[PDB]
């Protein structure tokens, strides 16, 4: 298609020019076009020069990614005849990569690596001075496991099932096929991990083509790798932890202990850089990315063993039990609490180094680890790396006291974005950036600085057949005012926005999916609504997504809704776009054909962080009190409205409440404002028009 | 030679406003002009009208050649409510029941008039699809408003994964369009399989009533059929003798046959200034200007319609009228 193939001459063009490109892809038609693009990119140069690291934010993206990838396989294989090297690895979730777990632990949990650690341990032990090796072991580094992947796809579940018949393991294979520069389909918390990004960007070994997907949620994706939330109960922890620490020491100082004086000779000796080159296939700990930190010459606390690294530690976590003890109301500037933690002990500004070494020297003294224990050493001691290093940007905040009973906590705010992301403009260049979810595209030269070419969608045809009209009169024209307070008002008027939408329900009976921008506006309407025929007539049963997801829930509601669909049903999805699961599989009728919008989207206000945040970007960009009630709400929306969007040969219509909706752009600007009840009979007509144009446009 | 299954959807849907003065009396007057104009173009075939009523589906009226007992079973419609919600599963299902009957060299279609967007099955209905398209069953669904996903895979799964069969209706002018759709045969390309049929009576016509006679119903008659094989004096109809089984046919067969056989050969547009020829047609006699919009530039041009198995000339009017009825061209039957 010559829209798409206007895509392709841009990326072509960006790959062979630009070190980084802004492309933005119309939602539904844009996820095949880069991957195309891409190998043929690779082939016009030489077969094996850069690789695809494809990057998504979720994994239905991923094995999406997967399975199209599948169809360039057999695209390619199918019409010349000759086999070449195959590539694509799936790396994918540990828990989900892993057989063992469902043998014996039966466990979905995020502490399948530390059983993998156990059964990797005890190989090293079975192969020094000696539990089972694991369930098969020794042969996975083997050439013949390097060559099962060029030779035949194996990716996620064809890995899956491959290694359950060949008796092998997909982690070492997938974690030994990162050096071979497969096409690599992980998500953003991957690549910007601290500590997955360290090893995964030395076993990639630069010098590719990263691919931004659906790069709109960055920003998030970058605040989320801080912000680590204290409440009382780690203080509990470390508290216990410290203990166990202490009756470690009586351990190791009972009977032997030459080999700490061993390690701390190693360490005296060759320092941290020597205590992470000797240990092969070892747990590792946390670190604020040691690539962007860049502090070599570790030293082991000023030469000194374990009992002082336990004593100051101690002393540290003692002092933040006494910095979280205070009136309610109070901010920390990292250097100010470095300063007063200076005047209440002498500590300098490298614990840091000082964790770095203590955690790795404990794990070579550690047979029988704790896990809470050890995993509360690790948030203090990230804590710690955290108030020695990184400070531009870095807010220490305490919450306040708001009953004072369940309240001492004290959260980290983290720095510029830019700082994070940066790494990648010396590591690679002709990063592609694609995302269907970004208008205006300019908030990202603006916010986040860097260097690059603007291109937007070029692509509008067929607008009878997307069918985009939003609804400002409610009949009444007082609940798109009362629906856009943080905490709503006049429960009457609710109530009667809510008959609004069992009336157009009830006018249009085929799949509906409702997207709100707070939970409380949907428990204030399921509590009492005095109206239930729309799930007596139409809808038979209605879909509501719990204020606190579940992954079967959602996974039994997504289900429930396809069979639904599938069986003349429909039902209503009382979804939030602030929720977890944005979606992004439909090309079919078994999703909602139109689409309902509560209002605006809406970001929760007075919290220390929106200030803090809203401050520091004051003071950056100067977008003060304007980008953050449109900016993010645009994204909100946007992930509502590509839903909508699932090519040309299917229909839809979206409903976007509120006037305020003008201000802000959208996906195909053509929108038509009237009255809600003129837009059922509108979509009375559309229901009948996009039936009657496919075989006459055909 | 067709057995066609009229499924009517008769729900709370139904009472709702949107034909005039409602869906219900519309498709039940348009239904009984369909009963016509079926039996008008198709004498031997059989119809067997189901409704969708109170969840269930009810037969009204069974599988028979008589328009009357169909005209019957479709006035005791309008005089009822139609309530509940519709079922399309029963209904297939006693489609499939009266269908299976029919043998295999006869064609079974189901029409189903779909006026809500939304039925009410007790099991799974792709296995009931599924049962349709093992025994091959052709179903054809008239939708009104929005379409329905159900509708289309089993419109598109019951014509050899073809889908032109779900037809929207918009308006009562729609719904009379796809009534008389559904009169004419669909001569698909089939799969290519055998197919004849043996034993057809022709009737000798009894004028014969002073004592009257029938041995089908032991009534008074005013005269009546004759079997040329069980030698029995029933009531007429070119359909089966219900003495031996066996047609009753004369020339209606023929009637239909030729009917199917029309070629039906648009005669080619041609302006006067291209013919060449005096403004005449055939069937009748036109001196009439077809163009003259403009002055002399559409005046004299005009339009002579032109069948080329003759080369001879007819107006538009005649077209269409041969169109219509009657075999395609008289200046064919002169060499
Ligand atoms: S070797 Fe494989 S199966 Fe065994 S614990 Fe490790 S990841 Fe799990
Ligand atoms: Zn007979
Ligand atoms: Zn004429
Ligand atoms: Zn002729």
């Amino acid at each position: 298609y010559p829209e798409q193939y206007n895509y392709m001459c841009d990326i072509k063009k960006t790959l062979d020019v630009g070190g980084n490109s802004i492309l933005e892809m119309p939602s539904g038609t844009g996820k095949t076009v880069s991957l195309l693009s891409l190998t043929i990119a690779y082939q016009m140069h030489y077969p094996e020069h850069r690789k695809i690291i494809y990057c998504s934010r979720t994994m239905s993206e991923i094995e999406k990614a997967l399975v199209e990838l599948e169809n360039l396989m057999d695209y390619r294989t199918k019409e010349l005849g000759y086999q070449e090297d195959f590539r694509g690895l799936g790396l994918t979730s540990r828990k989900n990569l892993c057989l063992h777990p469902e043998v014996s632990k039966e466990r979905k949990g995020t502490v399948v690596d530390e059983k993998c650690r156990r059964m990797t341990n005890g190989q090293a032990k079975r192969k020094l001075e000696e539990v089972e090796l694991c369930e098969y072991h020794e042969n996975l580094y083997n050439i013949e496991v390097e060559d099962y992947l060029p030779k035949g796809v194996f990716s996620f579940e064809k890995l899956l099932k491959y290694c359950e018949e060949k008796t092998l393991c997909p982690y070492f294979i997938v974690r030994r096929m990162i050096s071979l520069c497969n096409i690599i389909i992980y998500s953003y918390h991957y690549l910007l991990d601290p500590k997955i990004a360290e090893r995964v960007s030395n076993e990639v070994s630069k010098d590719s083509i990263v691919i931004f997907d659906e790069a709109h949620n960055i920003d998030n994706v970058c605040i989320e790798s801080l912000s680590l939330d204290l409440t009382t109960d780690a203080l509990r922890r470390a508290t216990r932890g410290a203990n166990a620490l202490d009756e470690r020491i009586s351990e190791v100082r009972k009977v032997d202990s030459q080999k700490l004086q061993d390690e701390y000779e190693k360490l005296v000796q060759g320092l941290x850089x020597x205590x992470x080159x000797x240990x092969x296939x070892x747990x590792x700990x946390x670190x604020x990315x040691x690539x962007x930190x860049x502090x070599x010459x570790x030293x082991x606390x000023x030469x000194x063993r374990a009992e002082h690294f336990v004593s100051f530690l101690k002393r540290l976590i003692e002092y933040l039990k006494t910095r979280m003890k205070v009136l309610h109301v109070i901010s920390e500037t990292p250097k100010s609490f470095l300063q007063h933690l200076k005047q209440l002990t002498f500590i300098e500004r490298k614990p840091l180094r000082f964790c770095s070494e203590r955690l790795s020297l404990l794990v070579r003294t550690l047979e029988v680890t704790e896990v809470e224990d050890f995993t509360a050493l690790k948030d203090i001691a990230t804590f710690a790396t955290l108030i020695s290093t990184y400070e531009e940007g870095f807010l220490l905040i305490i919450e306040p006291y708001e009953i004072a009973v369940p309240n001492p906590i004290m959260r980290f705010t983290c720095l510029d974005a830019s700082i994070a992301i940066k790494p990648v403009f010396e590591r690679f260049s002709s990063v592609i950036i694609t995302s269907g979810t970004i208008s205006p595209l300019d908030m990202y030269p603006r916010m986040l600085n860097f260097k690059t070419v603007l291109q937007k969608s070029y692509a509008m045809t067929l607008a009878k057949k997307s069918f985009l009209p939003m609804i400002i009169t409610k009949g009444s024209d007082q609940v798109a005012i009362s629906s856009r307070f943080e905490i709503r008002n006049d429960p009457s008027i609710v109530r009667n926005y809510g008959s609004m939408l069992v009336e157009f329900a009830k006018i249009t009976p085929d799949g509906m999916v409702v997207f709100f921008p707070s939970y409380l506006y949907m428990e204030s309407i399921v509590s009492m609504w005095q109206t239930m025929g729309i799930l007596d007539e139409v809808w038979k049963h209605k879909l509501i997504l719990v204020e606190t997801p579940d992954a079967q829930e959602t996974s039994l509601a997504l289900e429930t809704y396809r069979k639904a669909c599938s069986n003349g049903r429909g039902a209503i999805l009382l979804s939030v776009a602030r929720g977890k699961v944005s979606e992004g599989i439909d090309f079919d009728h078994q999703y909602g054909r139109t689409v309902l919008m509560i209002g605006i989207p809406f970001q929760y206000t007075e919290s220390r962080i929106l200030k803090a945040r809203l401050e520091f970007m004051r003071e950056n960009y100067r977008i003060r009190e304007n980008d953050f009630l449109s900016f993010d709400a645009m994204r909100h929306a946007a992930q509502c409205l590509g839903r909508v969007l699932r090519g040309k040969d299917d229909y839809g219509v979206m409903v976007l409440a509120d006037r305020r909706f003008s201000r802000k752009r959208s996906q195909l600007p053509k929108w038509i404002a009237q009255g809600l009840s003129d837009a059922d009979l509108n979509l009375s007509t559309d229901m009948a028009i996009s039936n009657t144009k496919q075989f006459l446009r055909t | 030679i067709r057995s066609l299954i009229l499924t009517l959807d008769c729900s709370e849907a139904m009472l709702e406003k949107d034909l005039r003065p409602n869906r219900h009396a519309m498709i039940i007057q348009y239904a009984i002009d369909f009963v016509h104009e079926f039996f008008d173009q198709n004498p031997i075939s059989q119809m067997g009208i189901i409704i969708m009523r109170n969840g269930l589906a009810q037969l009204v009226s069974q599988v028979s050649g008589n328009p009357q007992d169909h005209i019957d079973a479709l006035k005791s419609i309008r005089k009822q409510e139609p309530k509940g919600n519709p079922s399309l599963q029963n209904a297939l299902e006693m489609a499939r029941g009266l269908l299976l009957p029919v043998p295999a060299h006869c064609t079974r279609e189901v029409l189903i008039v779909f006026g809500s967007l939304s039925t009410t099955d007790p099991g799974d209905i792709h296995q009931t699809i599924d049962s349709l398209v093992s025994e091959k069953i052709r179903v054809k669904v008239l939708g009104l408003s929005a379409q329905v996903a159900i509708c289309k895979e089993l419109c598109k799964a019951t014509n050899y994964g073809d889908e032109s069969f779900y037809k929207i209706l918009l308006d009562e002018t729609h719904l009379k369009e796809l009534f008389n759709e559904a009169v004419t045969p669909x001569x698909x390309x089939x799969x290519x399989x055998x197919x004849x049929x043996x034993x057809x009576x022709x009737p000798t016509r009894i004028f014969e009533d002073t004592p009257t006679f029938c041995s089908c119903h032991s009534k008074l008659v005013y005269g009546g059929y004759f079997c040329p094989n069980c030698h029995s004096k029933v009531c007429s109809l070119p359909t089966v003798c219900p003495c031996c089984d066996l047609m009753l046919i004369l020339x209606x067969x023929x009637x239909x046959x030729x009917x199917x056989x029309x070629x039906x050969k648009t005669f080619a547009e041609v302006p006067t200034t291209e013919k060449f020829r005096s403004e005449d047609c055939f069937s009748c006699q036109s001196r009439f200007p077809x163009x003259x919009x403009x002055x002399x530039x559409x005046x004299x041009x005009x339009s002579r319609y032109r069948c080329e198995d003759c080369k001879q000339e007819f107006c538009v009017d005649c077209d269409v009228f041969i169109h219509e009825i009657l075999h395609n061209c008289p200046g064919c039957e002169s060499k």
